[PDB]
RNA sequence: AGCCAGGAUGUUGGCUUAGAAGCAGCCAUCAUUUAAAGAAAGCGUAAUAGCUCACUGGUCGAGUCGGCCUGCGCGGAAGA
């Protein structure tokens, strides 16, 4: 974005129960306090998607009042699930083995199809491909 | 500091010069790095 | 060696005696400024000057390239001035200057004063800047340098006589 | 190398995690515009920033940078 206000990232882990980011120094310079976000706020996140993890970021305004928005679900989340094994490879920095095809590429440009609608799926199988070779990941080309 | 006769690398921040036929070594950033013979 | 290969261009309306014994130049800020001849030897005719050996005298072709430093910076005296660099630093310190004989206060029983060398002008415009006026721009630095002799500012505080060009900062609770 | 003049747009990137706008890890490291440029080099911050830079332009100008190989030198160097 050419005008950007670049809002505090709130980023914690799955099923954790006591975060230490919703009361750091950062939403103290951002000039907010959070309530209700980390502890049952996954009831909140299936209230918009289901099956899928979806990334939420904070949007800030006056009296000190604060709203919540998505973005797309990242294709590596989609990519974690694609060969019906737990994370797929599952962490980074590992040893590779786990390749995804051109079919399995064609499955998530799906994802694509109401951006990209000129009907051509080769097209959207390589805009899928951007960063493709991240978690230990192996690529058909 | 100490009197020395080794410059050798040690820190990357370091400033490097001969003068008066002797190496001097300053640091600006990283702690206690000084050399006044080399 | 790279620089005694290369010209300097004398500046219009600079005037000069050249051909002989004793350099004089004068200019728009610096008038009857002269110095005696040395190791080295200058070529003046072309509007550009070239430096090379002079002859009757020893080992000038490695002092070339200094010899043309000296001589811009003689240009320089007589056509614009130089960069003002000195300063005393702190609450409580401040020089005092007769324009004509300077001294400083810097908390020490040592004197502390300058009578200045001949065709020296000494200024402090202000509570913290010292300014040093001439032709020659050694004698600018080196009565700077007595200036300097006393009162170094350390990394605690920096308190003292100091340049406006530093190998030094403070650092507060440093580590450790 | 120097001097002056340039330091973004895609970019609010994705993964892991303790957080991290280059700024400790992992995916990579391209396309675009121009007078002109690293998802980053370093110091730095709670993090950006601050910057000092990487990289180009103009300028000047012809050799030069890191190693490999082969020789000669320097500092290494106190005692009656």
């Amino acid at each position: 974005a050419k005008k950007v206000q670049a809002y505090v990232k709130l980023q914690v882990a799955a099923g954790m129960a006591n975060p230490s980011p919703p009361v750091g120094p950062a939403l103290g310079q951002q000039g907010v306090n959070i309530m209700e976000f980390c502890k049952a706020f996954n009831a909140k996140t299936d209230s918009i998607e289901k099956g899928l993890p979806i990334p939420v970021v904070i949007t800030v305004y006056a009296d000190r009042s604060f709203t919540f928005v998505t973005k797309t679900p990242p294709a590596a989340v989609l990519l974690k699930k694609a060969a019906g094994i737990k994370s797929g490879s599952g962490k980074p920095n590992k040893d590779k083995v786990g390749k995804i095809s051109r079919a399995q590429l064609q499955e998530i440009a799906q994802t694509k199809a109401a951006d990209m609608t000129g009907a051509d799926i080769e097209a959207m199988t390589r805009s899928i491909e951007g960063t493709a070779r991240s978690m230990g990941l192996v690529v058909e080309d | 500091m100490k009197v020395r006769a080794s410059v050798k690398k040690l820190c990357r921040n370091c400033k490097i010069v001969k003068r008066d036929g002797v190496i001097r070594v300053i640091c600006s950033a990283e702690p206690k790095h000084k050399q006044r013979q080399g | 060696s790279r620089v005694a290969k290369a010209p300097v261009v004398v500046p219009a309306g600079v005037d000069v005696k050249i051909n002989g014994q004793v350099i004089t130049i004068k200019g728009k800020n610096g008038e009857l400024t002269r110095t005696l001849n040395d190791a080295v030897e200058v070529k003046h005719a072309d509007n550009t000057l070239t430096f090379g050996p002079r002859d009757g005298y020893a080992d000038g072709w490695a002092q070339a390239g200094t010899a043309r430093a000296l001589l811009n910076s003689m240009v320089i005296g007589v056509t614009e001035g130089f960069t003002k660099k000195l300063q005393l630093v702190g609450v409580g310190y401040r020089a005092a200057v007769k324009g004509n004989v300077i001294n400083l206060s810097l908390g020490f029983s040592h004197p502390v004063d300058h009578q200045l060398p001949a065709g020296i002008t000494a200024e402090c415009p202000t509570q913290t800047e010292i300014v040093l006026k001439g032709a020659d721009k050694q004698v600018i630095g080196q009565v700077a340098a007595d200036l300097r002799a006393y009162r170094r500012p350390e990394p605690y505080k920096g308190k003292g006589v100091r340049y406006a060009d530093e190998v030094v900062r403070t650092k507060e609770a440093k580590k450790k």
